[PDB]
């Protein structure tokens, strides 16, 4: 798609 | 809780959050940098009140977060983020909240935190971070 | 000319530029996407007038630029960008301006254009593009 | 620094 | 997938 | 310990490590993917012996690590990595070692682990991970 | 320099 | 022609190509850097012979390519890459081949070329480049 991506780490907390 | 996703930006200038020393983290809001100018992110608020606010103003761009740590645990039957600590290349901000439960920490060797996403109900349920070079 | 640098964003929603079929590209402005919302970039204008405007509205996020091409050449003794063509996965917009001089083209196999920088005096002197995954 | 970086190609036109 | 991605510009030449 | 740095690759195909249920993690070696072909990384070995080996063969590229967790703690006066657990989109490998001490975990929402660096003396002193899209 | 960069998280363990 | 794809690496140390001043570019091979060590890429050869070879040894990592330019044109009815020029922060290598046809150029303001892909039959049909920070 035409939307930029970034690395994302997590989540921490409730699953 | 209500999920939120600020997305990715150019950096972080300020963090405004609230906590309760008996429960967990409440409100969360970030002022990001967007290509050299401040960009005020949406204020993500708890469904309830009674939290103590704190403002973390970073000396952007010379000062930046190098490590985020905290604790997750049960509060009223819900797993939430009970405390947060932000360590930059200059100071250590926190811990804010209750340092009880299961610890976690994300040290960054190369790269920057450029965004946050998560969920807040009565408290901060969970959160994730966007990383970039 | 006066240099400008919009920086990097999440995508591109619309491009507004002007040209003169006898000279070169004049004004340049972009409406970017910033994490799902439109972000109106600054309008970078020529020092002079007499240009024909055109609006390029993309069907974001399904439509995106796959190739940028154009021509550079001398106008009144200055090397400037005389024409631009934007090819997306749906249509081809342009050429706008004068298709004379030295051609250039940037086809993108994987990635996206997420920002522009350059300089505009009487005409668009030069420009560069930010690319990201 | 605390400023994010991106690949940049160009410039095309005057040097 | 489990395969890393990189920006790729081109191609120049035959289409 | 002796520091090592494998660098960044295209993905991970296999991990070979050893542990001792009374102490901590010992040897560490990774078979990476390098643009479609296997690339055998250097074997980083403990200064001592007596460890139990294990091979973690991933179904590359359909299977990939989504979370790495473990424990750090003191062993003979040294802070080391006592256990590791690798969770992929298909199975959970581990825990290997001793699940005692301070826990840590790195869940990945978007991105891939593409490399490892660290230090090993008698045991794995510390380690870091390269992340990429 | 002419050496590619990548995001690196850690280290966990001894400091 | 026969397509090839070297993939992405850490940098470029040396380029070995061949050309014919009457036709176009022929053979193409690159010695990449892979996390501090040389990695010899596959030699991509023309289906025919009669080319003049040239070796471009870069002073890695202090020297790196900042711009790639060349010409594309028809040779025996096929559109191929007729010439290439590599400009680094230290020297300019080339032009190699025939500087006739349609020019193209890729100047890099921020980032590095870390890989090549393309196709070679009698001559280099086309090529693309991997870019990274
Ligand atoms: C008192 O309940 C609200 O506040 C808690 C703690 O902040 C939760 O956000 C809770 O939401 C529920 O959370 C779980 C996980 O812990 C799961 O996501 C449920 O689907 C969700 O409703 C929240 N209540 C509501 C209804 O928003
Ligand atoms: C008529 O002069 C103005 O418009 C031209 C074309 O758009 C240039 O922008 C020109 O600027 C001068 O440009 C050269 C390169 O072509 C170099 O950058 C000079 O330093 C710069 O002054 C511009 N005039 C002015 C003074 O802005
Ligand atoms: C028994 O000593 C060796 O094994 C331990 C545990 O694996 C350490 O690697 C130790 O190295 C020393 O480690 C500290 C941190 O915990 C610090 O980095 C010291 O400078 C380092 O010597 C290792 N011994 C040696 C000499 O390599
Ligand atoms: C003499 O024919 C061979 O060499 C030329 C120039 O290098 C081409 O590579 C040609 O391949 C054909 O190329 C076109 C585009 O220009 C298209 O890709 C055709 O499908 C392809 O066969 C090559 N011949 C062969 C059969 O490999």
């Amino acid at each position: 798609s035409g939307i930029s991506q970034t690395v994302i780490v997590g989540p921490w907390g409730a699953k | 809780g209500k999920a939120f996703d600020d997305g990715a930006f150019t950096g972080i200038r300020e963090i405004n959050l609230s906590y309760n020393k008996e429960t967990a983290i409440g409100d969360f809001q970030v002022v990001y940098d967007l290509n050299g100018s401040p960009y005020v992110g949406q204020n993500h608020v708890s469904f309830i009140t009674g939290f103590t606010p704190v403002k973390i103003s970073l000396d952007f761009p010379s000062e930046y977060i190098m490590e985020v740590s905290g604790y997750t645990g049960n509060v009223s039957g819900y797993v939430v983020v009970r405390s947060l600590t932000f360590k930059t290349n200059k100071k250590t901000y926190g811990p804010y909240g209750v340092t009880s439960g299961t610890p976690f920490n994300l040290p960054i060797e190369n790269g920057l935190i450029v965004g946050f996403k998560g969920s807040i109900g009565y408290w901060l349920d969970y959160f994730s971070m966007y990383l970039s070079l």
